[PDB]
């Protein structure tokens, strides 16, 4: 099958460059253009340009022309998208894409999984985890505060508690650090006896924290 | 520029839905479906052609600069964002969500933990749990002084089971600023509440 597999997440400071790779397998690489489409957080799809792997020729939209550079390595069946002089609103998931047919370039039947690029001068930092203590249903939680970059993951009771859990999208604070809450609603009668522990993973910092949440 | 209206639309399972896209011509149309965390999936191309395996409850139409995507009977797996596309251009998309009955927030307030205060910061969390529709207003009051600019909100995507939303608001002070005051309250306004709800505590 046509398969497009992209490189992993990146974190870059403003003014730097990032280079995202799209390995295309399962078809004759030089027979189709490779496109790049990005999607800022919560926004729509934004076409960034295409490359013809046959001789490396490119076209870019005016909004990116002087800033994006697409290349390919035909022997490695991989397209590359490098975006220069990065700004914070370049924070986005970047997709490579391929058309249904050589005929019509623009029917994007095939997509990579996307690469998240975060543009920030913030430094990698693991979160602090504080309990949201409960006061016949009770709410309790965990505040996962002050971390960079995304993502963190949260489970409750090592994955055993899943019903009634809400883990919120992180908010970007004015400090440049992220912060997130995870809450769960439980029978109030369970408060004294059943233990409630949130498990927080932040791999970019190799932070693993468990916080027991007590009344 | 291409445009889609409306940006979101509450639908009920089984009903007939029409999504609109407006183009412009100075040189045909494709539709994509995207669910959270996934790449878009091609649904329609050449204005009306169905992509292999797309159910025929999806129909693309188009006339001049006006294009439509019709779902004759919306199913649970259709809940997603839909994008139109013409050459290098994409519409801003339309998110489908489930219409259900109004549900008031269940509101909870959390003081800062001692562990956080010991670190020098104080966050007060106001939790608005399992409400519908999504629109809701949180207003923080500190010793009855209305606050602005020291809180941030976060909302979950619609729940898969009960089709509700949940929202957190977090008021974040310095410890010294938090200790200067007594009464912390979050006031919640929402369509399912006859008058605003307030959850408060005295530190």
């Amino acid at each position: 099958q046509v398969q497009l597999v992209q490189s992993g997440p990146e974190v870059k400071e403003p003014g730097a460059s990032v280079r995202v790779s799209c390995k295309a397998t399962g078809y004759t690489f030089t027979d189709h253009f490779i496109h790049w489409v990005r999607q800022a957080p919560g926004q729509g799809l934004d076409w960034m340009g295409w490359i013809n792997p046959f001789r490396g020729g490119t076209n870019y939209p005016q909004k990116f022309q002087g800033r994006v550079t697409m290349t390919r390595d035909t022997s490695f069946t991989t397209a590359y998208m490098e975006l220069n002089r990065l700004r914070s609103d370049d924070t986005a998931v970047y997709f490579c894409a391929r058309g249904k047919n050589s005929d019509y370039n623009w029917d994007f039947q095939h997509w990579g999984q996307g690469t998240l690029v975060t543009v920030s001068s913030a430094s990698t930092k693991g979160p602090s985890v504080f309990p949201l203590a409960p006061s016949g249903t009770a709410a309790l939680g965990c505040l996962v505060k002050d971390y960079f970059p995304e993502p963190v993951t949260v489970s409750w009771n090592s994955g055993a508690l899943t019903s009634g859990v809400h883990t919120f999208p992180a908010v970007l604070q004015s400090s440049g650090l992220y912060s997130l809450s995870s809450v769960v609603t439980v029978p109030s009668s369970s408060l004294g006896t059943q233990t409630y522990i949130c498990n927080v993973n932040h791999k970019p910092s190799n932070t693993k924290v468990d916080k027991r949440v007590e009344p | 520029v291409m445009s889609q209206s409306p940006s979101s639309l509450a639908v009920s399972l089984g009903e007939r839905i029409t999504l609109s896209c407006k183009s412009s011509l100075t040189l045909y149309l494709a539709w994509y479906q995207q669910k959270p965390g996934q790449s878009p999936k091609l649904l329609i191309y050449s204005t009306s052609t169905r992509e292999s395996g797309v159910p025929d409850r999806f129909t693309g139409s188009g006339s001049g600069t006006d294009f439509t995507l019709t779902i004759s009977s919306v199913k649970a797996e259709d809940l997603a964002v839909y994008y139109c596309q013409q050459y290098e251009y994409f519409g801003g998309g339309t998110k489908l969500e489930i219409k259900r009955t109004v549900a008031a927030p269940s509101v909870f307030i959390f003081p800062p933990s001692d562990e956080q205060l010991k670190s020098g910061t104080a966050s007060v969390v106001c939790l608005l749990n399992n409400f519908y529709p999504r629109e809701a207003k949180v207003q923080w009051k500190v010793d009855n002084a209305l606050q602005s600019g020291n809180s941030q909100e976060s909302v979950t995507e619609q729940d898969s089971k009960d089709s509700t939303y949940s929202l957190s608001s977090t008021l974040t002070l310095s410890k010294a600023d938090y200790e200067k005051h007594k009464v912390y309250a979050c006031e919640v306004t929402h369509q399912g509440l006859s008058s605003p709800v307030t959850k408060s505590f005295n530190r």
